[PDB]
């Protein structure tokens, strides 16, 4: 039942969940009662089980359910028993770029946004590797400012990652990949919502920069260090005896 | 059949609204007790859902190992509405059954009966292992450094995978024992009851598997009732079948018992103290010790002192004293010598009936022994070893060689064994109570000689015996009149023995009653008295060994009465015992000691 | 995350203290002078300091342990350089050691639950099999590419060699002379024979250990241990075993001739107060048998005896027996048995017997052979167990003649000899 609920709640990755666990139960039951249905490794035995249980209740969905040789076999058997940017004009899918975005373990909402961007504005293109590259980079720089604000060892590792995920030794093209999308995507309300959420504004806060730029000297350029820093740095030399 | 819909709703109806008498939902108690208990199992009486509807039992009988599928999940259902997060903790539930009327032997099994409910009788012997095997599986892959998800395992096969979620690669696979989850598996032997193997025939035997966290609920020598199922075993390597192609058969059994843990409650000890303190239990002790034979009271009394054990002490961890009591009986075999000791084995706590060679449990020593299973070297000890707190019985003490005698000598000497063999060196605690018997040379005792002169025993272990009791031919008419009447009526006040062992179990725990130096220099007096009176007409002496023993008897009777400390007018009993012990142990010359040493009576 | 736990752990190293004195900090500072690369630990000391590691080390220990190992090595690396800067390249992982006393659970009450967790227990020892080795760091060259690489392993003394770096499968030789290894052994256990059912033989269990948790133990030594109920490989089944992570022995059970010889200093001063009293002899006579009466003259010999005498050697080899020989003689009572019971207690490393040899006890060397390889080994002896000690006997009367002879030779030269078929012995009694 644990494994049943596991594989059944593996579909997302009201009446649905209930009726589907009941379905898989009595389905597996019917399939194992008689002596007719054998040599079926339990390795895989809760999948077109789940697909036909989708087919049964009320509404069914061909996509995102089967997601192979024996998949067809067992189906019939049960059903009877009952570089990257020089490349010109490439093509992509939903899950291709879900992969290239989920490699950073970023959320799926940002990915859906880049997907919407694409399927509306993937029309007039030369190469979508550039656009989606720049997109997910300017997702990373905006959401990952904290860890980077304290760890400048990150910005080399990250750019190195996407330099070789798309197979180049030259990188200034990637720099352009970022600034051009930033020129493009600059002013949409959803981009706006993300900037108020994760608070980069060029990577710097609002309540600081406005005094940086309106015309002030109270502007806190933190050359000096904060108090808790020293409060914890002192422990390193406390035990200096050893 | 896809009638799991009707079947499930109606069996859960049964499970929930069951009412039999006073509108009693008996199984609500079961499940709530289960959840209270972190329990993994639950029982369901077959007789009542069988009373209501028996095609329950039919769709069971066609494939009962598939009748399971609804019931285990239904247990979780009832469980979580009364115990959320139980399904979190206990991954799965097993069930148990009771009260099935059909009977088969271990031989009566026919092909028409298998793959159905089976109920047998027999005995559990040769218990092997509580080994673990799998129920949930995950992996360590090589082409990727990652895992598999969770997977339940069938009742009849291993598992192996060639697909991977990253690619269709049949890379090297290995299970992650360092993370997986397991359950309890036993292989058990089971044999028929020899009390009913009919004339001439032999008893067949079978093999049994025990699961569901019910392992080690059995021990060798128990009558058992496994109800279960039955089937073959396609265990591979089968194409090498000569003769006809015919296969073994094995039970999977669910329910289990032992019929066909002693301890004290508040009132159980309340009554103990009530009776212990009220007016001299001990007459009723010897009235209720062992009614096997009418026999005689004196040696019963001696061994009653041998029962309880006294108190040991050390003078700040030196000059130890033995608290536990010894005995030695002897006399003609015509009377009951090998009866009451086995009774005591039946009546004590952590007693033993060992023996010499022939019809013995063990050889009364310890040794580097093999084992039939897998050559497990082990260190068994003589039954002396087992009851280092308790007692060790023996019969036919005489019938022993050099070393099996030296061992018991060592025991009653320094209460510890030593071993110097086999890459192993050690001593133990042998502070056991000794009992024994033997056979005199010539049947009769040879009244006209002393002890060591009559029986060919040696003294140095003989000295440890505070008691050496003897009888002989009892020749008068009344002997016949009583013993023949009893032994024929065998085929024509005293308290339960359960209470008596529960009393000793209550006694060796609590009471270490003391002795007050109030008038004890009478010890010094009467000792010096009779130690001179001994030379006055006797040959051998009496020695402080006896005195120490009388003190141990005094504290013995203190534990018996359960009083707080020594009483004065029971030292009379102790010393009278040792007195009339030395009386019968000697020549007819002692017949003057009969008159001399009675004033101490 | 894991580094949060690492710091919660490493603060316990140098920021723990009780009785106003650092404990483990200077313990390490000592251990490193010892060149030990390990420590000792209590886990009772961690419960009050911090609860962020206990409830998770419990149920996922192996997930947490090598972390502690690496933390330890981290602390080592600073303090190594700092102490080199103070006074006066290759620093492997340090085996951790620990113990506990929370409880003891027996083999009988186990089940197939709480598996891979940690458990506490009692038992008795048998095995001293062999120093079986494992690897820790071993270099690899390919036979065709000549492509050097390297591997190191950590705990499990999971993966194998690389299947491909054409060279084909199995392209790799293992170099030894620049490889590294460690030792373990296979150690058994079995329960208290006094706490068992009346009927059946007992159940034992194996275990494994490593570098400095090795060779601590010799059989008969009752010991308590804590470990992890691990697994390796009827229908489908894996063998239950255990991984050690804590051993504790009684300090010295059955008397070891390799005993202590370097006593403390505080005791010297009272020792020499007792050296310089004139009442020395009379006190010893008042106290060797305090619950015992008379026979002052008899008690006045034992002190002549236990201290031995003139070990005197001469340039031929005809030594003189440094000790003395004695014989009580008399009746029941008269304390002839009680002193003898006592003397082992006062004794440091001596032995007691009855006559004829006792149960499973050779009164002299009862030699036999090996259960494995059927080879010769000097086994035992009540006269050589106690080398450099006294021996206590009762019932000297009923000897066997063969038993009496060698003992009859000891008391004037104290050296047994056995020259049976293949083995030729001169084993020193000195008792
Ligand atoms: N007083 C008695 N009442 C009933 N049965 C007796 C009595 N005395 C002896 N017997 C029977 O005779 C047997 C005597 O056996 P025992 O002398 O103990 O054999 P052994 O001497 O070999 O131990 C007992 O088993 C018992 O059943
Ligand atoms: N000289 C003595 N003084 C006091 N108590 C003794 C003396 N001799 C023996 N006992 C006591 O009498 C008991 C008998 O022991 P012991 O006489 O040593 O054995 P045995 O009688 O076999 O030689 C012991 O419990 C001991 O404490
Ligand atoms: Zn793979
Ligand atoms: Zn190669």
């Amino acid at each position: 039942q644990h494994c049943v609920a596991e594989v059944l709640r593996l579909d997302p990755q009201s009446g649905y969940l209930k009726k589907l666990t009941n379905a898989t139960s009595i389905l597996y039951n019917t399939s194992l009662n008689k002596v007719m249905l054998k040599q079926d490794e339990e390795v895989a035995r809760c999948h077109i089980c789940a697909y036909i249980a989708s087919q049964k209740m009320n509404e069914k969905h061909m996509p995102d359910l089967c997601y192979p040789k024996k998949a067809k076999h067992l189906m019939n058997l049960f059903r009877q028993s009952l570089s990257l940017l020089v490349k010109k004009y490439c093509k992509m899918t939903t899950e291709e770029i879900i992969r290239l975005c989920n490699d950073f373990e970023l959320p799926r909402e940002v990915a859906y946004k880049i997907v919407d961007e694409y399927n509306i504005n993937a029309s007039r293109l030369v190469c979508p590797w550039q656009l989606v590259c720049g997109l997910v980079l300017n997702c990373t720089f905006i959401v990952f400012n904290e860890r980077r604000r304290k760890d400048p060892r990150i910005d080399h590792f990250i750019v190195s990652k996407m330099c070789s995920l798309m197979l180049t030794s030259k990188v200034d093209d990637v720099i352009e990949c970022v600034k051009l999308v930033k020129e493009l995507i600059i002013g949409e309300k959803w981009f706006r919502d993300l900037q108020i959420r994760y608070d980069d504004f060029d990577g710097i806060r609002y309540d600081e920069i406005i005094f940086r730029k309106l015309g002030s000297m109270l502007q806190t350029t933190n050359i000096l260090v904060t108090d808790d820093q020293y409060n914890i740095w002192k422990k390193r030399i406390e035990m200096d005896l050893a | 059949p896809n009638v799991s819909r009707t079947i499930a709703r109606e069996l859960k109806s049964f499970l929930l609204e069951y009412t039999d008498e006073t509108g009693r939902s008996v199984y609500g108690a079961r499940i709530r007790t289960l959840g209270e208990m972190n329990s993994e199992s639950l029982e369901v009486n077959y007789r009542h859902l069988a009373e209501s509807k028996a095609i329950l039992a039919l769709f069971l009988a066609k494939c009962p190992e598939e009748m399971l599928k609804i019931f285990d999940l239904v247990a979780m259902e009832a469980t979580e509405l009364h115990y959320p997060d139980y399904a979190r903790i206990h991954s799965e539930i097993h069930v148990r059954i009771s009260d099935f009327p059909t009977i088969y032997s271990l031989r009566e099994l026919r092909e028409s009966n298998l793959s159905s409910l089976v109920r047998v009788t027999g005995v559990v012997t040769r218990r092997t292992g509580v080994f673990p095997q799998l129920k949930y599986v995950k992996f360590n892959c090589l082409k990727c450094g990652s895992i598999l998800g969770p997977f339940f395992q069938d009742s009849n096969e291993e598992i192996r995978i060639s697909f991977c979620t990253n690619c269709k690669s049949k890379g090297p696979f290995r299970v992650n024992g360092e993370k997986t989850v397991y359950r309890n598996y036993q292989r058990v032997t089971l044999q028929e009851a020899p009390g009913t193997v009919p004339p001439g025939r032999l008893p067949r035997h079978r093999e049994v598997i025990l699961l569901a966290d019910l392992v080690d609920v059995s021990k060798p020598g128990e009558e058992v009732e496994v109800t279960g199922i039955y089937k073959n075993n396609y265990d591979g390597n089968l194409n090498a079948k000569n003769g006809f192609p015919v296969f073994a058969t094995i039970i999977e059994a669910n329910s289990i018992k032992r019929r066909e843990v002693f301890s004290w409650t508040e009132e159980e000890e309340r009554e103990f103290r009530k009776i212990s303190r009220d007016r001299g239990i001990i007459d009723k002790i010897i009235s209720s010790m062992a009614p096997s034979i009418y026999g005689h009271r004196d040696i019963k009394t001696a061994v009653a002192c041998s029962l309880f054990g006294g108190v040991p002490k050390n003078v700040n961890g030196k000059h130890s004293i033995r608290g536990d009591i010894n005995v030695l009986l002897l006399g003609d075999p015509g009377t009951a010598k090998s009866q009451i000791l086995k009774y005591v084995e039946k009546t004590a706590h952590r007693a033993v009936f060992a023996t010499g060679q022939g019809a013995s449990a063990v050889g009364l020593t310890a040794s580097v022994r093999k084992d039939p299973i897998t050559k497990e070297w082990t260190l068994e000890g003589g039954a002396l070893v087992l009851a280092d707190k308790g007692v060790c019985l023996i019969d036919e003490f005489d019938k022993m060689n050099d070393q099996d005698r030296t061992s018991i000598h060592e025991a009653m000497e320094q209460q510890s064994i030593s071993i110097s063999k086999a890459g192993i060196v050690t001593t133990l605690q042998a502070r056991c109570s000794i009992i024994a018997a033997a056979n005199p040379n010539g049947g009769r005792y040879n009244s006209t000689l002393p002890l060591a002169q009559n029986v060919s025993l040696t003294e140095p272990i003989l000295s440890r015996f505070d008691i050496l009791c003897v009888v002989r031919d009892l020749v008068d008419e009344e002997a016949d009149e009583r013993l023949a009447t009893f032994v024929v009526d065998s085929h024509v006040s005293p308290i339960p023995q359960e209470l008596l062992m529960k009393y000793i179990h209550y006694a060796r725990t609590k009471i270490y009653p003391k002795l007050h130096q109030m008038d004890m220099d009478k010890v010094s007096r009467v000792y010096a008295d009779l130690r001179r009176e001994s030379i006055s007409t006797g040959s051998f002496p009496i020695t402080v060994r006896h005195l120490e023993s009388i003190l141990r008897i005094a504290e013995s009777f203190a534990k018996m009465r359960l009083s707080e400390f020594v009483s004065s007018y029971d030292l009379d009993r102790a010393i009278k015992v040792v007195v009339d012990s030395f009386v019968d142990a000697q020549k007819v010359s002692v017949r003057r000691q009969l008159r001399r040493s009675f004033a101490i009576y | 995350d894991n580094t949060e736990i690492i710091k919660s752990f490493k603060n316990f190293i140098l920021e723990f203290r009780l009785d106003s004195q650092f404990i483990y900090r200077d313990q390490l500072r000592n251990n490193i002078l010892v060149k030990n690369y390990s420590l000792t630990v209590n886990m009772e000391h961690l419960i009050g300091y911090n609860e962020d590691i206990y409830k998770k080390l419990s149920d996922e220990p192996s997930d947490i342990i090598p972390l502690f190992e690496t933390a330890i090595t981290q602390v080592a690396k600073r303090i190594s350089i700092l102490s080199r800067a103070q006074s006066a390249n290759s620093l492997p992982t340090f085996q951790l050691i620990l113990n506990s006393n929370a409880n003891q659970i027996p083999l009988r009450d186990l089940d197939s639950e709480h598996v891979s967790k940690i458990v506490r227990l009692s038992g008795i020892i048998i095995s001293t099999s062999v120093l079986s080795s494992r690897a820790t760091y071993l270099s690899i060259m390919c036979r065709n590419c000549r492509h050097t690489t390297s591997i190191t392993i950590n705990n499990f003394n999971t993966v194998s060699l690389p299947r491909s770096c054409n060279c084909g499968p199995d392209p790799y030789i293992i170099i030894h002379e620049s490889s590294k290894f460690i030792d373990q052994q296979f150690l058994k256990l079995q329960e208290i024979p006094e706490l068992v059912p009346v009927g059946e033989m007992p159940r034992n269990l194996t275990m494994t250990c490593d570098r400095y948790l090795t060779n601590k133990v010799i059989p008969g030594t009752r010991v308590t241990i804590v470990g992890i109920y691990s697994i390796y490989n009827g229908v489908a089944i894996r063998t239950p075993y255990i991984k050690i992570l804590g051993i504790q022995s009684d300090v010295e059970t059955s008397s070891i001739w390799n005993s202590v010889t370097m006593f403390t200093e505080e005791e010297e001063e009272e020792f020499l107060q007792l050296s310089r009293n004139p009442k020395l002899y009379e006190i010893l006579t008042n106290s060797i048998a305090p619950s015992i009466f008379g026979n002052e003259d008899i008690k006045k010999a034992i002190v002549c005896l236990l201290m031995g005498g003139s070990k005197k050697i001469l340039p031929d080899g005809m030594r003189l027996r440094g000790d003395i020989n004695v014989l009580l003689l008399g009746d029941p009572g008269t304390a002839k048995s009680q002193l003898l019971k006592f003397v082992e207690k006062v004794s440091p490393i001596a032995v007691y017997t009855s006559g004829k040899g006792s149960s499973a006890a050779g009164l002299t060397a009862s030699v036999q052979r090996d259960p494995m390889t059927r080879e010769f080994y000097l086994e035992g002896g009540a006269m050589v167990l106690a080398d450099g000690g006294v021996v206590c006997i009762d019932e000297f009367d009923k000897m066997r003649d063969e038993d009496r002879v060698a003992i009859h030779e000891a008391m004037e030269q104290q050296t047994i000899s056995i020259a049976k078929a293949g083995i030729t012995t001169v084993l020193n009694s000195r008792t």
